């Protein structure tokens, strides 16, 4: 009768017990190639996979729900008009491998001259004038929790415009994108958050490991301004980048540069070289004072409305780390026989590995059901009360008459099982990381790496064995 | 193999007259192309390029059109050293074609 | 949960609205339309029109916008909570308003088809010229009208439809002429005159009334249909006026299909063995048109609607019409292409015609609060759906996101296409219908003791302490 | 691969976003104060009106005067216009502002950081 | 960006080193309803909003740019200089590239 129609901050209808839980995953491999997939010559099947310290990588937690729990005590809630939901207090993101950066570039990159210095006035260009040129990324670190996956923004082509017309050769048009991060998806590498796919046709612009790639950055205005806070509780970033080198564009220039800009040349300079640049990155040192990761965070309110609360059991964790991207180089011989050294005796090949760890504290929240409680629940994400048992509406049913005892052999109604397929939900189109965290929760925290941290931050030391 | 054919004999012309030189390629060379004054005693001599601009020295009564695969050369106001011969040329710098570019003439004028 | 019985009647305004001492006045400036009277001049190669029809016999609707009053401000001591209840507006006083001289507005085309009289003769001709048709010009009828609705006004003509598929014998043929009504636009005609048919669908030879009324569809007011709806909307306050006269008697060109009985004359001989016509039109003339019985700048005011709700405007909308063929004038212009020939000739001065027609509007607005506690709400959602779509009484979709990116330089090569390419309603549906807008959405006014209708009002009603004692006698 | 098969391009994006929070505040106009601000700028008294007891003078017409047909008679935008903005020599980027208020400071991703720093609580539902 | 024949831009010039100046139009306070006070009168007072809290942000995601010209005048170099200068003759101006503070 008196629906409100504002957005009320989830410390007015959720309780907070005094019990907690700690979980924890054991530890995440990944090993493969950084550049590109190795697939066979002659299916889709991958040999090996592409993990690269530039792409994202989000996992998603599904946990277990805690209606389901059996507790020996049934004196603190009703399962009559009540739900349980559970609440993280505590996030840590733990990795081991050693620091260091990687390299990356492209066998044919697509340069004309270095512009710094020219002691004299360029030659002309010819046909194929590609180069291999290597160079090192900008540096990146940031961690997001969230309910619901990551929201990014990348520049792209949309559709020109039907009045005038178009022919081959026009400047591609340009606008914003926003879409869903995936596991996979590359970080943005100082060369802006742009599509190279259906915006660089000649495929030689950048190196090889976003060269047909989306790369995108995380949109924070629209995260932050979006109701009901569950696209993040919180977030963490520190970058930098510098420019390096300053090299020359290689190709036709599609717009001259107007006459009145400069005053007209001759002899051998009547004409222009490429007017535009482009500027190779580079990223400064590393250090271990400047880290992000391998230290708890406990928050105490997060910046939306939704004070972490983790509807539908899941909660979605993204990271980015370029500060330990080295890649291994191996190389293995097919013959050690031979007194002296041939470069045609060994094959070279490149590794990367990389490592993580997951650990958390969640804590049991209850739900009082009152009827004007059961509608914003209803309103905000209505496949809630469907993943409860709690939405109702009852079919009778005519009591349908069954068919012939036949039924394989001369029955009439014959094909009448007929299987429906709808066992479907959303989020599955989208693939990335999953971690199973179903059977590894536990109530004692003193057996624990995190647990004891947790302690010493609210004191409550519980132990007497004397 | 991008050709441009110019199957045209250049009709008679007198003082002041408008000359539609067409020549059509098969596959599309974007604007790069090239356009040449021959007179039948000495070197070729070049007029316009890239469809558009012309070069210098040259007098800006003549024209330059066409764009994709089919291009155009007017002018009016014929002189009476204008007897000479003309070749449309394109510029795709392409392997194994066999251009030669070729076609092209231009009638003494009355 | 479980809402109560909706009651099965409809109700009047006066149960569920409230009224306070807060009144507003709303004047627009002056409105002036200037053109030609008989046809839009066009360009002879397309259609591109330099002048507008303007005579003055149009309908003139006029389309009131009014300022939203819930983000209005007011003086002291007016206050409600936004998530209870909300404001309307609710009209009390409404004038309109001319100043002209008082004229006439005859009309006539070339090419009127016209046989004989038929009042005196002495012989009559069998004639039937190929197209024998002459210029004859006529007078019209005075009419006025004000009709004040939320909604548009509706009229109504007399056309033509689909008959059975039983007899089909021959293209010159009748009609069905069924009754059809439709919602009324800002330059459809009305005479009272020849009457509600289209003579476009309906008369092939279009040379039966003067050119005025050729191309298009001469419309009139219902009053039944209007008054008959359960609601009390699109008319609360009518004023009818007309006068009539006739002059003269005449026929068609004769081509008689619905042929005379047999036993009805008695046949005689020689030249008396035809027919003259049975087919009369005869011509309207107003009359004695004199300026005293005028229904025109009297400021009349509201207390009783004749329908169920009062002068409430949903939508914050508002419909006025009036009808005027009594500043009727013309204005024969002229102008010499040489003014060098000290003798006067035939072609040296061309010559034209033009109309004008000015007009004022003024109101008295009063507030409205409407309280909303369950029961009103089943009420106003089941009267129209739009009103409570107006006001947002749902939470948020689960994307909200910043509305609309809004880039800066909307006509580039370096954008997409943009702005509004799909355009999902939200917008009027009368979008189709035009009117004539006007905008009043910074008009009002709080004080009115210096405005020309606000004393008026004010004299009417107590005006004891409202006005104030500035500065005194003594 | 042709070096004569692509034309090349520059482009660069751009992105901004603006939030601001306003208090209003009232002015007792008594009469030193009009001497303080008309010695300050003028035209501020000119926004509310104050100063001039018709706000037509002696001198003026109807108010307004629209001769709406669009295109026949004396023109409509040929007149100069008078209320001219006296920084209009000066072009820069336009921003309306006029209808975006609220009163609700939760909503709003800045609001709840002011309350944050004030403190305090709105009046809960629950 | 504008065609040779016309005064009318075509993709306007857009750069992440000019200015940017941004009027915000307040909208006046004489005209909108405040909720709860009889705290307003018409004859000796008015009201003028005041500016507490700013908050501008953006969105992009961070890089150097990066500029020159096709055609600069620079003789040489004065870094390291082994051997004397050589003269100049005319248009001795190359392409150089650079970034700003």
């Amino acid at each position: 009768p008196v629906p409100v129609s504002k957005v009320v901050s989830t410390d007015e209808y959720v309780a907070r017990t005094n019990i907690y839980y700690h979980a924890g995953t054991s530890r995440l491999l990944a090993v493969g190639h950084p550049y590109f997939p190795i697939k066979k010559p002659n299916n889709n099947k991958i040999l090996v996979p592409k993990v690269s310290g530039l792409q994202y990588r989000v996992f998603r937690i599904h946990l277990p729900d805690p209606n389901k729990f059996g507790f020996p005590d049934t004196s603190f809630y009703n399962p009559d008009t009540q739900r349980l939901v559970w609440a993280c207090v505590g996030v840590e993101v733990g990795r081991g491998q050693p620091l260091g950066v990687g390299i990356s570039g492209h066998p044919l990159l697509n340069k004309l001259d270095d512009t710094e210095n020219a002691s004299a006035y360029a030659a002309n260009a010819g046909v194929d004038n590609r180069e291999c040129i290597s160079m090192d990324y900008k540096q990146t670190q940031l961690c997001l929790i969230g309910c619901k996956p990551p929201i990014g923004e990348h520049w792209g082509k949309g559709s020109p415009c039907t009045n005038v017309a178009v022919n081959p050769g026009d400047c591609p048009p340009l606008e914003l994108i926003n879409t869903v991060i995936q596991d996979g998806d590359m970080v943005d590498t100082g060369f802006g958050a742009m599509d190279f796919t259906t915006l660089q046709a000649n495929k030689s612009e950048v190196p090889l490991d976003i060269c047909t790639s989306i790369c995108k950055y995380p949109d924070y205005i629209k995260m932050v301004s979006e109701p009901y806070g569950d696209s993040l509780f919180f977030y963490l970033r520190r970058e930098q980048m510098f420019v390096r080198h300053l090299f020359n564009r290689a190709g036709a220039v599609g717009e001259n540069v107007p006459d009145d800009l400069y005053i007209k040349g001759s002899g051998s300079t009547a004409n222009l070289a490429s007017s535009n640049y482009f500027p190779t990155p580079s990223g400064s040192m590393v250090t271990s004072d400047a880290q992000i990761f391998n230290k708890p965070y406990w928050l105490q309110r997060a910046q939306g409305h939704n004070n972490g609360i983790c509807w539908g059991n899941q909660l979605f964790v993204t990271v980015v780390d370029t500060t330990r991207s080295t890649n291994m180089s191996l190389c293995a011989a097919i013959s050690t026989s031979e007194t002296t050294y041939k470069n045609t005796n060994f094959k070279e090949y490149l590794r990367h590995g990389e490592e993580y760890d997951l650990q958390f504290i969640f804590q049991l929240c209850k739900i009082t059901l009152t009827a004007d409680v059961m509608t914003y629940i209803h309103s905000m994400n209505s496949t809630i009360l469907e993943d409860w048992n709690f939405g109702l509406q009852p079919p009778p049913g005519g009591t349908l008459e069954d068919t012939y005892r036949f039924v394989t052999s001369q029955a009439i109604a014959c094909q009448k099982h007929t299987p429906p397929a709808p066992k479907e939900d959303p989020l599955k189109k989208y693939t990335f990381w999953e971690v199973n965290l179903k059977e590894k929760f536990s109530a004692d925290l003193d057996q624990f790496p995190l647990g004891r941290k947790f302690l010493l931050q609210a004191g409550l030391k519980a132990k007497p064995k004397f | 193999d991008p050709m441009l054919t110019q199957t045209a004999a250049s009709v008679e012309v007198a003082v002041g007259g408008t000359v539609t030189i067409k020549c059509q390629a098969s596959q599309s060379i974007g604007g790069y192309l090239s356009w040449y004054q021959q007179k039948p005693g000495q070197r070729p001599k070049l007029l316009i390029y890239r469809a558009s601009t012309l070069a210098s020295g040259v007098p800006s009564r003549f024209k330059g059109s066409g764009s994709g695969t089919e291009y155009t050369l007017t002018f009016s106001g014929v002189e009476c050293a204008d007897a000479a011969a003309y070749y449309c040329q394109q510029g795709y710098t392409s392997s194994d074609i066999n251009n030669a570019f070729g076609g092209g003439t231009e009638v003494v004028v009355k």
